[PDB]
RNA sequence: CGCGGGGUGGAGCAGCCUGGUAGCUCGUCGGGCUCAUAACCCGAAGAUCGUCGGUUCAAAUCCGGCCCCCGCAACCA
RNA sequence: AUAAUG
RNA sequence: CUUUAAUGUUUGAUGUUCUAACGUUGACCCGUAAUCCGGGUUGCGGACAGUGUCUGGUGGGUAGUUUGACUGGGGCGGUC
RNA sequence: AAUUCCUUGUCGGGUAAGUUCCGACCUGCACGAAUGGCGUAAUGAUGGCCAGGCUGUCUCCACCCGAGACUCAGUGAAAU
RNA sequence: GCUCGCCGGAAGACCAAGGGUUCCUGUCCAACGUUAAUCGGGGCAGGGUGAGUCGACCCCUAAGGCGAGGCCGAAAGGCGUAGUCGAUGGGAAACAGGUUAAUAUUCCUGUACUUGGUGUUACUGCGAAGGGGGGACGGAGAAGGCUAUGUUGGCCGGGCGACGGUUGUCCCGGUUUAAGCGUGUAGGCUGGUUUUCCAGGCAAAUCCGGAAAAUCAAGGCUGAGGCGUGAUGACGAGGCACUACGGUGCUGAAGCAACAAAUGCCCUGCUUCCAGGAAAAGCCUCUAAGCAUCAGGUAACAUCAAAUCGUACCCCAAACCGACACAGGUGGUCAGGUAGAGAAUACCAAGGCGCUUGAGAGAACUCGGGUGAAGGAACUAGGCAAAAUGGUGCCGUAACUUCGGGAGAAGGCACGCUGAUAUGUAGGUGAGGUCCCUCGCGGAUGGAGCUGAAAUCAGUCGAAGAUACCAGCUGGCUGCAACUGUUUAUUAAAAACACAGCACUGUGCAAACACGAAAGUGGACGUAUACGGUGUGACGCCUGCCCGGUGCCGGGAGGUUAAU
RNA sequence: AGGACCGAACCGACUAAUGUCGAAAAAUUAGCGGAUGACUUGUGGCUGGGGGUGAAAGGCCAAUCAAACCGGGAGAUAGCU
């Protein structure tokens, strides 16, 4: 249940915790553990690209198996694991050979409870199979832009993409975002909405609530000097000026999206 | 009040010592000003 | 004190940059319609243009002063 | 279809 | 010559399908105990995309600079 | 009113006496609803203002204790 | 040499960073020291830095640097793979005592310990840049078991004391001992052993992982400290001895108990929470490519080797950094008595110093401060500065509110000493004894001894008992910002900036965007509940009217339009 | 449990005095604010001159920043002192 923070202290009356008590409460399966150091945003330069983040608690990267390999093959989840790098929890799925691999978690799931991977597979969610078997209009999620690319689109909890279209090969999609597009039939899928939809409740409640997710805070351009930013001048907080980006790019209002040879897979347009 | 150099042998062996100079031609101009100079001490060192 | 605009029937507004012969709505007046008023309908009246002078054949029109109104400027020790 | 008021 | 019909020839303007160019930060194999890269099969695109040459447009993100004098100081007004 | 020119607007309160403060009268020179509008508990080396308490802040300063000033000896500058 | 005074969470004792002989001795003093100087971090000369166990070097690894080919780039070069650097990490092992004018866990003495090479002997299948296990991990909080260390008692030794008492419930001093080894506790974790099968672990596998039974209920790991050994040794107060009067030689008693107690250890735990909390080698184990009368692996013993570098001194400073012998800046460790909640603070121990100009005078005036009649903000731009408030226990505490607050609101009472309750209580700790027993560092019973608040009553002293240091001014209206925070280092700590929240907008991943002529990265090993950008700035009540100008977006008939 | 309360170390730099040839090219003294966190700091790196970094002052980048420093154009130029 989504319990909220009583303010018995400042900084605390607005917090709005996400408690999820169905997550194991101990280590992560060793093996599968990697390294994953923090860049701060810069690249190889080491100039500065993705700015105002960096920063908060330490977090290891976790092998996700994104390609669902296995065919044919007998499963049972063992315990539900969170990765701080998701917004999504994740499972640790105990495979009949004994391999264990993390996978997304399906909105309707439970510990001991059976999965399977392949062409064949089931209706039954949180199964991963092509998309050919699957009937038309039911929910997926972890669509792989090409065959064996392992996964892509609706990684992130809460998002979900439902079949609009089936033109042979080809297999229309409706995007999260309203954007309909195409993608190949030979695509595996897992059935089902991802899990952890609660996410989005979660309104942080703290001004260092950003801090430790890796966010830093942003300036605003009013308040930067006109030799930093495009904005800014004048002796009170004077404005006019059309809103921009600071390199001067417009804002509010500029599409860029031309890459013109993907153009093609596009349907319909966000709206 | 804190001075600007706080002194560190290792850094400065690291950046203003002979073989961070040898790492780049750049380096390598400094020293054949060096040379051409003609003062004795080429680099610091210990 | 500086620049720009304005003053016209009872009222609010054109015409006032290319000077020959000032209109509009409302109000007012008279006659209809209603048992009566308002409205509607029809007809008519009303201003020589802020005032005072100059060119110009002739000025509401152009020019100049004065009498007013309005916007803006009136800055840097 | 429009007709306020006494 | 005017006006026009059938076929061939010569090219242009379109809409579709195809592969060999090419793109592949798809998969597999090898160099290879290296996810770089390169090579080999195959998959999805495909004469699109992309870059180069040239040109139109947008363009304070950036650069080079302009923004006169007279003045009972300067500016305003006015004047040349 | 951090916007109010004219102006110390006017009315009321606090003070013996208040160009400030609080409340209100709207004739808003020149507030206005995300360059936000209006409230708001808690919070403040924030702005203004009032009371109690406390005091040499003052009326009016007085005395005492130490470091200098001063004298002697030694060393010995500075701007100009 | 005799006294005074200062720090004593340091102004002490050990290091690192950093200095580079400042260290010790002899000798000298012009110059160096804001003074003189027979003094010295000054001159000159000599001496001093002892390591298998400390550190570095070394094996390995993070951020990150370089970079065989490669990619890209006018040249220079940029990026980056294999690799190899990079400790601020991980990885085998030493303590006690003594000694020098100056060096020691480094020498000596005693007692050990670890990693390798070689030889012999008894046995055995060993074997990779490969696999698995281990290495190997967060914040916070709680409680238990102990130690460092302190106090008291006992014991031992000495004194019985120059103004009154002082053979006693008396005073002073000492009561110190490790690493290692043996035992394996408090406590913590995990159900073990046996067999079979198997698309799992880039190949293989007896390892790990998974699926089955068999079978018993414990086994094993981890783990401070304690008790023995180390140790009939060392150390040890004081005497006894020799003085160039600096010190040396010799001797040497008791060396226990109880209580208090850590921020230190068990704990790289347990619990809880979210912000989900390095890498690799040394280590254990399993095989392949291979090789078996071998080579190797294990155990025991013997023997050899552990090289090289640092080792002085300062180290919160006159030795570092600050042009100074400068109220400055500089990380870590050890850490006591009394009072106190406390590493505050006051006074002391160990220990280090009185800060490199003094001697008189006791004026104005300046600075650091004490007190002050009456008034008590009448001062002033302004309660600026000072004064004052100040602790614990208890009573009590409003408007308003988001119902946590406000609040420690405000405002009062009780605070000393001694005795009694109680020949020191409640409590804590815990011996002797008794008893159980699958006998140990045991479980019960038992309560000596020790430690020890708080409260009530009674008595008493001072003007004042939170008596010193220490140690909130409070209340009311209102502007603003929610709040915590952040900023112009060196005149602006704020209403600004940021803020969670809210909204709009961009983006289907070879993402927009960003650096880079390019490649490539960042975003992100994330991807529409995601992220970038802008605006606004908790929350509460809300957020209209206008698309003319300008910006953006969609549309394409037409007018127009360059290269061609 | 807390960007919780009081209050040292530590950090931050608000008032006044001292001091402006000062002890110090930003201090000290007496009072403050933070102090389990958006904390502080040790060590080693990465980001740099039309750029870096910046909880945004147009600050900071070797006591110098509305464009660092060094050297070279360069004996730049200056209707000016």
């Amino acid at each position: 249940a989504v319990v909220k923070c009583k303010p018995t202290s400042p900084g605390r009356r607005h917090v709005v915790k996400v408690v999820n008590p169905e997550l194991h409460k101990g280590k992560p399966f060793a093996p599968l553990l990697e390294k994953n150091s923090k860049s701060g945003g810069r690249n190889n330069n080491g100039r500065i690209t993705t700015r105002h983040i960096g920063g908060g608690h330490k977090q290891a990267y976790r092998i996700v198996d994104f390609k669902r390999n296995k065919d044919g093959i007998p499963a049972v989840v063992e315990r539900l694991e969170y990765d701080p790098n998701r917004s999504a929890n994740i499972a640790l799925v105990l495979y009949k050979d004994g391999e264990r691999r993390y996978i997304l978690a399906p909105k309707g799931l439970k510990a001991g409870d059976q999965i399977q991977s392949g062409v064949d597979a089931a209706i039954k969610p949180g199964n991963t199979l092509p998309m050919r078997n699957i009937p038309v209009g039911s929910t997926v999620h972890n669509v792989e832009m090409k065959p064996g690319k392992g996964g892509q689109l609706a990684r992130s909890a809460g998002t979900y993409v439902q079949i609009v279209a089936r033109d042979g090969a080809y297999v229309t999609l409706r995007l999260r975002s309203g954007e309909m597009r195409k993608v190949e039939a030979d695509c595996r899928a897992t059935l089902g909405e991802v899990g952890n939809a609660e996410h989005m409740l979660r309104v942080l409640g703290k001004a260092g609530a950003a801090r430790w997710r890796g966010v830093r805070p942003t300036v605003r351009g009013t308040a930067m000097n006109p030799v930093d930013h495009p904005h800014g001048g004048g002796e009170g907080r004077n404005f006019g000026k059309h809103p921009v980006t600071p390199w001067g790019v417009q804002t509010k209002g500029k599409k860029t999206r031309s890459n013109k040879r993907t153009d093609k897979f596009i349907v319909r347009r966000r709206s | 009040m804190k001075r600007t150099f706080q002194p560190s042998v290792l850094k400065r062996n690291r950046s203003h010592g002979f073989r961070a100079r040898m790492a780049t031609k750049n380096g390598r101009q400094v020293l054949a000003r060096r040379r051409a100079k003609g003062r004795a001490r080429l680099t610091v060192s210990k």
